[PDB]
């Protein structure tokens, strides 16, 4: 009754849903499930989405440009070695650090390890033309 | 979310008030003793 | 007490654990995966000329994430992966 | 069930030499190596807490298949995997990630910014240092902080003392 | 069985991820759990 009850949350969370929980359904992110009847069972197809490819990447908390701290609205400042971009978490899209990607959060002063670089300002280009 | 607080006396419910049995009883070791205890913390468990 | 229950074999099949002594199978100094778990972190496998091995079981394989206060790692590929889990 | 608990990690990961985590604090919790079983402080306090052994009526104790060093060694590559990698341990690859930026995607997490901890590093650093302190603290002086293993323990060790008396009866 | 069932869903979702579960590990927006061995069990470090 207990694996079966845990049968039923897994259908409900995984079969029904997207499950949050951590290794609940599959090692991995999970992404889906597809139940299978078995003799006095059921069998659970996790479908979970796992990163292969790993590459090194130097990285800072924030962007001091114009004296302000810059931070990403939503991924991480990384740097191939020469220019800095931001990056979504779990897979490598390196992009350009404009206004639109990140967010203005004080002084440059109180933020350790923060680094010097430029923040594209997608207005300026059409206010010139 | 619990159940019924039961407690048996093992004691008065295999003898009544004998003293013949309550010996009889006691030859066979701390069997009361021990469904007692299961009872009391099936009691602590509700209660819990 | 016949003969053909005890076998010592000079005495190298002998191999004292915290959980009694384990006679028959030779012992090995590395480590693979868990078998056959003869118990204290002893456990047992049949391997290559083919005998029984008694040997420390191997937790896993050591590894050391190279932290540092300024570097990170992201993954730049993926791997939809299908796990079966059986559940009565 | 030990298997399960403490086996969730694939690979035994290794501390760095140096603890440089902008000022977080966890060598209260990190393997000890001058001891002879590298085990944390906090791990000695939990194992010096919990407290006829020789029954010859039929009655023995099996070993444990995991040695306590064994678990211990589980504790810290489970540790260091969240240390220095982060949830992307449980979840594939270890990626490495200084842990400030680890604390900023928890935050984030939470729902509070990576602003909030990028100008309280220091603060939120002290704290949680402070409290692994107090942690430390409360269960060296209380004695009934480990009720529960305890509980276990006596609860088991009764079963058996009743067992054995029970051969003293005629029945 | 039961408690070491739920040990393991401990560490899964609070030592290997962030669990949104309220009240799950420790009181609070929980950040973090540290896994500590103990005798016959298992102590965590609920960071919220
Ligand atoms: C990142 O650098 C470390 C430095 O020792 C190295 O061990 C690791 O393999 C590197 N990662 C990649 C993906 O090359
Ligand atoms: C980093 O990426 C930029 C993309 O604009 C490229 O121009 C530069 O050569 C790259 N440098 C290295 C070291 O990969
Ligand atoms: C990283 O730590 C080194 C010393 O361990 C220090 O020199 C450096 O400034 C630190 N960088 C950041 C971004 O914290
Ligand atoms: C960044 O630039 C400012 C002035 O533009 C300077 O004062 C500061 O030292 C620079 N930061 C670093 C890390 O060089
Ligand atoms: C362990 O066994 C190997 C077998 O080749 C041997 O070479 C080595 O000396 C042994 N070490 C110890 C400490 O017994
Ligand atoms: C990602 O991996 C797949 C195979 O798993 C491969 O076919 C593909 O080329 C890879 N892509 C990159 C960008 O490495
Ligand atoms: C960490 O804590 C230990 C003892 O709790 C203390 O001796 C040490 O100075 C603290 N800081 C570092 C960086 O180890």
């Amino acid at each position: 009754r207990a694996s079966a009850n845990l049968a039923a949350t897994k259908m409900s969370e995984c079969v029904l849903g997207q499950s949050k929980r951590v290794d609940f359904c599959g090692k991995g992110y999970h992404l889906m499930s597809f139940p299978q009847s078995a003799p006095h069972g059921v069998v659970f197809l996790h479908v979970t989405y796992v990163p292969a490819q790993e590459k090194n990447f130097t990285t800072a908390p924030a962007i001091c440009h114009d004296g302000k701290a810059h931070f990403p609205r939503e991924g991480v400042f990384v740097s191939n070695g020469t220019h800095w971009f931001v990056t979504q978490r779990n897979f490598y899209e390196p992009q350009i650090i404009t206004t639109d990607n990140t967010f203005v959060s004080g002084n440059c002063d109180v933020v350790i390890g923060i680094v010097n670089n430029t923040v594209y300002d997608p207005l300026q280009p059409e206010l010139d033309s | 979310v619990s159940m019924t607080k039961t407690s048996v006396d093992c004691t008065m419910y295999i003898c009544g008030d004998s003293t013949e049995c309550s010996n009889l009883l006691l030859q066979y070791g701390s069997f009361c003793t021990q469904l007692n205890r299961a009872l009391t913390g099936i009691a602590v468990e509700q209660d819990k | 007490l016949t003969p053909t229950w005890r076998v010592y074999s000079t005495g190298s099949n002998v191999f004292q654990t915290r959980a009694g002594c384990l006679i028959g199978a030779e012992h090995v100094n590395n480590s693979y995966e868990c078998d056959i778990p003869i118990g204290a972190g002893i456990c047992a496998s049949y391997q290559t000329s083919q005998s029984i091995i008694a040997y420390t079981m191997s937790l896993g394989a050591e590894n050391s994430v190279a932290y540092s206060n300024n570097s990170i790692a992201i993954p730049t590929n993926f791997t939809i992966s299908v796990t079966t889990e059986i559940l009565p | 069930n030990t298997q399960e608990v403490f086996a969730q990690v694939k690979q035994i990961y290794k501390t760095p030499p140096i603890k440089d985590f902008g000022g977080f604090n966890f060598s209260q919790i990190l393997p000890d190596p001058s001891k002879p079983s590298k085990r944390s402080p906090i791990e000695d306090l939990l194992f010096n807490k919990v407290t006829c052994a020789q029954k010859f009526n039929g009655l023995t104790v099996l070993p444990p298949l995991l040695t306590d060093e064994m678990i211990a060694q589980y504790t810290s590559a489970l540790l260091a995997g969240t240390i220095t990698s982060g949830w992307t341990f449980g979840a594939g690859p270890a990626l490495q990630i200084p842990f400030p930026m680890q604390m900023a995607y928890r935050f984030n997490g939470i729902g509070v910014t990576q602003n909030v901890l990028y100008e309280n590093q220091k603060l939120i650093a002290n704290q949680f240092n402070s409290a692994i302190g107090k942690i430390q603290d409360s269960l060296s002086s209380t004695p009934s902080a480990l009720g529960k293993l305890q509980d276990v323990v006596n609860q088991n060790a009764q079963a058996l003392n009743t067992l054995v008396k029970q051969l003293s009866s005629n029945f």
